[PDB]
C-alpha cells in the first residue's frame, strides 16, 4: 500500500525583503521512499537544492527536509514539486511568507 | 531525568535492475539520531551523528560496520525470500523495514521491549509486550513466524533487548546526557493578517525551540478555542531547532480579546501573547 | 549498539 506526501514550504527566519534565508521544503508521511523534489523561482527550478538524509518515522512512513538559500523579495514566487509514485502528477506547493 | 529509549530503525530497498539494495541503519538515543550505516558507498562504515560518539574508539565502530554489512546481506535474501511468499515479480521495487529497541526507566531498568517489521509501508510481524512471543500480520508472516519459533529466535532476541541493548543505551547516555539534555526556549510573537469583509486573522508564531515537544492555544477571555483554531505541524528550521503556528479568525477590533499561549520544556513559565499594533 | 537480525 502506497502513501501520499504531506508538504510545507518555509523561511528558517522570518522573511525580510533583500536579506538572505534559507527556503525549506519539508516532505512527510510518503511511502514507498523514493521521490523527487524540486524547488522553483518563478517557474524555474532550482539548482543548487539540498537535500537531509532519510529517515522513517514509528508509523513507517518517511520524511525528508530539502532547502535552498534565497534571498526573498516582493514579488519572487517560490514553490516546491515533489513527484512521487503515490501520486498522478506532481504535486506543488508555493510559499506564503504569511505561513 | 524521566525514561530513555536506544532504537534502532532499518531501510532495505531493492531497486532491481539499478543494483543492490539500498540499505540503511539509523540509531537514535531518546528520539535523537546518534549513528547511522548508509550502503550506498564505495567502502561504507557505521559513523557517528553526534559528536559525543566520536568517543567510542575504531574497535566499537569496527565491529558495529561488521555487523551492519552481515545485515544489509541477510535482508537482501529477506527481499528475494518475500517475493516468494507474495508471489510477486522479480521486477518491483520493495522495501523493508524494521524498528527494533528498548526504553528504560530512571531507575535504568527495562521498561520495555520491542521489534516490529513491516513490507511495503504495512505491518508484517511483531515481537509481542511479553517478549517471548510472536504476532504475524498476515498469511505470508505466519511463515516467518513458524520459522523463528522452529529456531528459538523469541529467546534470542529476549537477550538481546535486555541484556547488551539496556548495558549499551546505560554507556551511550553516559557521554551523550549533557548534550542530550539540551534545551533551546521558543521565542513567539503574533502576526496578523486580512480576511474577507469584517474579520482578521491571528497568527502565533513560536519559533527557534528544541526540542520539537511543544503546544500552542489561543484564548478568548481565559478559555481555549478549540473549533476552528488553525495551526501547522511542527516543523524543522533546518538548523536543529524547530517551528509552529497557530491562528485564529477572529472579529476585526475585537483582537485584544485573544491570547496565545507557549507551552514548552525550556520556558520557566508558559508564555502569554497577544496581538500588539505598533 | 545493534543485533544481527535473522532470515525471514
Amino acid at each position: 500500500i502506497q502513501k501520499t506526501p504531506q508538504i510545507q514550504v518555509y523561511s528558517r527566519h522570518p522573511p525580510e525583503n533583500g536579506k538572505p534565508n534559507i527556503l525549506n521544503c519539508y516532505v512527510t508521511q510518503f511511502h514507498p521512499p523514493h521521490i523527487e523534489i524540486q524547488m522553483l523561482k518563478n517557474g524555474k527550478k532550482i539548482p543548487k537544492v539540498e537535500m537531509s538524509d532519510m529517515s522513517f518515522s514509528k508509523d513507517w512512513s518517511f520524511y525528508i527536509l530539502a532547502h535552498t538559500e534565497f534571498t526573498p523579495t516582493e514579488t519572487d514566487t517560490y514553490a516546491c514539486r515533489v513527484k512521487h509514485d503515490s501520486m498522478a502528477e506532481p504535486k506543488t506547493v508555493y510559499w506564503d511568507r504569511d505561513m | 531525568m524521566g525514561p530513555h529509549s536506544l532504537r534502532y530503525f532499518v531501510t532495505a530497498v531493492s531497486r532491481p535492475g539499478l543494483g543492490e539494495p539500498r540499505y540503511m541503519e539509523v540509531g537514535y538515543v531518546d528520539d535523537t539520531e546518534f549513528v547511522r550505516f548508509d550502503s550506498d558507498a564505495e567502502n561504507p562504515r557505521y559513523e557517528p551523528r553526534a559528536r559525543w560518539m566520536e568517543q567510542e574508539g575504531p574497535e566499537y565502530w569496527e565491529r558495529e560496520t561488521q555487523k551492519a554489512k552481515g545485515n544489509e546481506q541477510s535482508f537482501r535474501v529477506d527481499l528475494r525470500t518475500l517475493l516468494g511468499y507474495y508471489n510477486q515479480s522479480k521486477g518491483g521495487s520493495h522495501t523493508i523495514q524494521v524498528i527494533s529497541g528498548c526504553e528504560v526507566g530512571s531507575d535504568g531498568r527495562l521498561l520495555r521491549g520491542y521489534q516490529q517489521y513491516a513490507y511495503d509501508g504495512c505491518d508484517y510481524i511483531a515481537l509481542n509486550e511479553d517478549l517471548k512471543t510472536w504476532t504475524a500480520a498476515d498469511m505470508a508472516a505466519l511463515i516467518t513466524k513458524h520459522k523463528w519459533e522452529q529456531a528459538g529466535e523469541a529467546e534470542r532476541l529476549r537477550a538481546y533487548l535486555e541484556g547488551t541493548c539496556v548495558e549499551w543505551l546505560r554507556r551511550y547516555l553516559k557521554n551523550g546526557n549533557a548534550t542530550l539534555l539540551r534545551t533551546d526556549s521558543p521565542k513567539a510573537h503574533v502576526t496578523h493578517h486580512s480576511r474577507p469583509e469584517d474579520k482578521v486573522t491571528l497568527r502565533c508564531w513560536a519559533l527557534g525551540f528544541y526540542p520539537a515537544d511543544i503546544t500552542l492555544t489561543w484564548q478568548l477571555n481565559g478559555e481555549e478555542l478549540i473549533q476552528d483554531m488553525e495551526l501547522v505541524e511542527t516543523r524543522p528550521a533546518g538548523d536543529g531547532t524547530f517551528q509552529k503556528w497557530a491562528s485564529v479568525v477572529v472579529p476585526l477590533g475585537k483582537e485584544q480579546y485573544y491570547t496565545c499561549h507557549v507551552y514548552h520544556q525550556g520556558l520557566p513559565e508558559p508564555l502569554t501573547l497577544r496581538w500588539e499594533p505598533p | 549498539y545493534t543485533v544481527k537480525y535473522p532470515n525471514l
